[PDB]
RNA sequence: GGAGCCAGCGAGUCUAACCUUGGCCGAGAGGUCUUGGUAAUCUUGUGAAACUCCGUCGUGCUGGGGAUAGAGCAUUGUAAUUAUUGCUCUUCAACGAGGAAUUCCUAGUAAGCGCAAGUCAUCAGCUUGCGUUGAUUACGUCCCUGCCCUGUAC
RNA sequence: AUUGCGAUAACGAACGACCUUAACCACUAAUAGUGGUGCUAGCAUUUGCUGGUUCCACUUCUUAGAGGGACUA
């Protein structure tokens, strides 16, 4: 039908859903615009994956994403994950290799996190 | 410029920093200077970020925490007191309305001056219980640590049954000790550390 | 005046509760003269300390 | 001695000539240079900011920054 | 075009608060101005004219945006802490007598209808009502 | 004060009356008519609190703090007086960061915040567990406290 | 640590000091989730965007049970 891949993210307790497919370059949160995305003093923490490749990467595809659990700063870790994992299974299938490992690349530089979950667990008791 | 129009438009202004990382989208990082040769490498400067929360784990090896932004070092220290605890959040917006005011008052890039307080605040020299004393030296980790506890304790007191704010108060400790104003707490505090020190080595 | 000097090896714990190290420095504007010196804190090689007093050396 | 709330002609005058010279105006340097409560310098800034006198950088309600300009 | 999903909570809550007060259907209980909406507040509402239609317009839009709701699920919504003198807080409802005529009110301008399976749903003259002033929210900027 | 708005671990009736959605009445506590579930299915997305945004207050034991006390309205129980618990109006105490002493603690840890279960007609400031927000300071020693090991018929 | 090289009037023997978590993957199943399809509301009208309610496909997320995955590297 259409190129399309879906991909999850994880923080603590949060767990962010993605869906990505060929289209117009549009970013929503639970059907809203990113740019509402909140609390306020956070947002900056969710527009890295954008600012740092650059947004003519986005404009031929669509993203939509549901986050679910955990709380108010979790949830904001989590849907940055699943944005970057996201970006990165589209050009893995539907592009070479080559400009895979150049999104890899950068993103790995700024932040381990942005690809790889932190592993962090509650103390038993 | 490159404006790209999209289907959910960006801002303009959010835009513009596609080029260059900006602490909240407003300082550079760039032709900051650590102006001590003994603290350069204790100093995180370099690594720009555009907000000062991060998930960070640092305290698993004995030096890691040198590698941590000093932005985020500072901040943590806001957090301070048990009613306080947890409250990274309300620790941030502080921070954010503090380089502004001293963007005001005084006309420095204002993460410049944050860094001049830190170089100029730590003790160099100290002692220790034996009862009698004995002079020693302090190593450049224990600097900085110590000049961060100082400068945020002074605040602290300052602003308690206050009018004004800690932001206020946190702003003009940091602008005096960059000067070397005997008005500020810490710089009282480092010279009886040393002259003390002084009289039994 | 300061003077700036290099850690070159770290020898040991001293003190009654172990709360101060032992460490030969190598002065940074000649190299040689070295002394050894008592610190306080944390400390690694290649550090670099501010010795407020020279003509001065650790006990043994 | 107490902190004045209900403004005075005198002190209306003296605030217009006095405010354009510091660099940095907020709540708390209105009621600590001049003597008016902290109730009146709430109504004082928006008052000032909207006839031109003072120029906005931020606003918070928690915290308030204004400039010379 | 737009949906209420495109607008800032807090800037569609006062835009659209103000346009319903001017119309003047919104039927008021009267008894307004004791009440303090909480047996958990102290003190009753600050804004002593504006507070109901406030409400009004919040409760409009949380019902758009979702599958149903009741008068029960409203009052945990509202509720808060409450400080219990020198025992520690807990949680508690918010008053249902407020919440219930609200819903009445609005049923009667038409935004709301009774669901089957209970509780209120959003009429489709709502959905045409709370998209207009959505539109103009953003054509205002 | 108004608005925003997010969890995890539990527990529930036919033996009969447990957990309760929705509609209506009441300022509130609460009442009343129906309904789903012997349960990954229904209560329950347990829409929890801290938290975020916009306003009022202006350093005055003050709008901080809520003990003691008066009047009235409800609920459990065979029975609330020396007063189980809840709500409303009024009363408005000490307390301005605490001497000598002294407890716990090295990472999703301390601390802040709330929820469920236990007991149980009603009655928690208690005990156990769970999640939310999330630091500073070591990565050492035998100084203090305490434990352990390797000359002489005593 | 009676945990071991060697030495040699000794040689050869006896108690105390394996089992479940965390973490990756094939297999299950659905009372959990996703997508499509029929019908349908609002906005706008490249034919989109956000929702409500009859079937179909799947198992990645969830699930829980089972099977395998550090010796000082």
């Amino acid at each position: 039908a259409v190129p399309s891949v879906q991909t999850f993210g994880k923080k603590k307790s949060a767990t962010a859903v993605a869906h990505v497919k060929a289209g117009k370059g549009l970013i929503k949160v639970n059907g809203s615009p990113i740019t509402l995305v909140e609390p306020e003093i956070l947002r900056f923490k969710v527009y890295e994956p954008l600012l740092l490749v650059g947004l003519d990467k986005f404009s031929n595809i669509d993203i939509r994403v549901r986050v679910t659990g955990g709380g108010h700063v979790s949830q904001v870790y989590a849907i940055r994950q699943a944005i970057a994992k996201g970006l990165v299974a589209y050009h893995q299938k539907y592009v070479d290799e080559q400009s895979k490992n150049e999104l890899k690349k950068a993103f790995t530089s700024y932040d381990r996190t942005l690809l790889i979950a932190d592993s962090r667990r509650p103390e038993p008791k | 410029f490159t404006p790209v129009v999209l289907a959910t438009p960006i801002p303009e202004e959010v835009q513009q920093a596609q080029t260059e990382i900006k602490l909240f989208n407003k300082w550079s990082f760039e032709e900051v200077e650590v102006k001590d040769a003994s603290l350069v490498d204790y100093v995180q400067v370099r690594q720009p970020i555009f907000v000062a929360h991060t998930a960070g784990r640092y305290a698993n090896k004995r030096f890691r925490k040198a590698q941590c932004p000093i932005i985020e070092r500072l901040t943590n220290s806001l957090m301070m007191n048990g009613r306080n605890n947890g409250k990274k959040l309300k620790a941030v917006r502080i921070i954010k309305h503090t380089l502004d005011i001293i963007n005001v008052l005084t006309d420095q890039n204002p993460i410049q001056v944050v860094v001049d307080a830190i170089t100029n605040t730590g003790p160099r020299e100290d002692t220790t219980r034996v009862a009698r004393r004995q002079a020693v030296d302090v190593s450049p980790l224990r600097r900085v640590n110590q000049a961060i506890a100082l400068l945020t304790i002074g605040a602290r007191e300052a602003a308690f049954r206050n009018i004004k704010t800690i932001a206020e108060t946190l702003a003009e400790e940091l602008i005096n000790a960059a000067k070397g104003s005997s008005t500020s707490y810490a710089i009282k505090k480092k010279d009886e550390l040393e002259r003390v020190a002084k009289s039994n080595r | 005046p300061v003077t700036l000097a290099k850690v070159i090896k770290v020898l040991g714990r001293t003190g009654s509760r172990g709360g101060v190290t032992q460490v030969r420095v190598e002065f940074l504007e000649d190299t040689s003269r070295t002394i050894v010196r008592n610190v306080k804190g944390p400390v690694r090689e290649n550090d670099i300390l501010v010795l407020m007093e020279s003509e001065r050396e650790a006990r043994r | 001695a107490q902190h004045a709330v209900i403004l005075d002609q005198e002190k209306y005058d003296r605030i217009l000539k006095e405010v354009p010279t510091y660099r940095y105006v907020s709540v708390s340097v209105l009621v600590d240079r001049l003597k008016i409560g902290g109730s009146l310098a709430r109504i004082a800034l928006r008052h000032l900011e909207k006839e031109g006198i003072i120029k906005p950088i931020s606003k918070h309600s928690k915290q308030a920054i204004y400039t010379r300009a | 075009g737009v949906s209420v999903r495109d607008v800032a909570a807090q800037d569609f809550i006062n835009a659209y608060a103000s346009f319903l007060q001017r119309q003047g259907k919104l039927e008021v209980p009267g008894y307004v101005d004791i009440v303090k909406t909480s047996s958990g507040n102290e003190m009753p509402p600050q804004d002593a004219e504006g507070w109901f239609y406030k409400r009004a317009a919040s409760v409009a839009r949380h019902i758009y945006m979702r599958k149903q709701v009741g008068v029960g699920k409203l009052n945990k919504l509202y509720g808060g802490a409450k400080s219990r003198g020198v025992r520690p807080y807990k949680h508690i409802d918010a008053s249902g007598s407020i919440n219930r005529k609200v819903l009445q009110a609005l049923e009667k301008i038409g935004i709301v209808e009774i669901s089957p399976k209970g509780g209120r749903r959003i009429s489709e003259n709502g959905q045409r009502d709370l998209d207009r002033i959505a539109a103009q929210t953003l054509e205002e900027d």
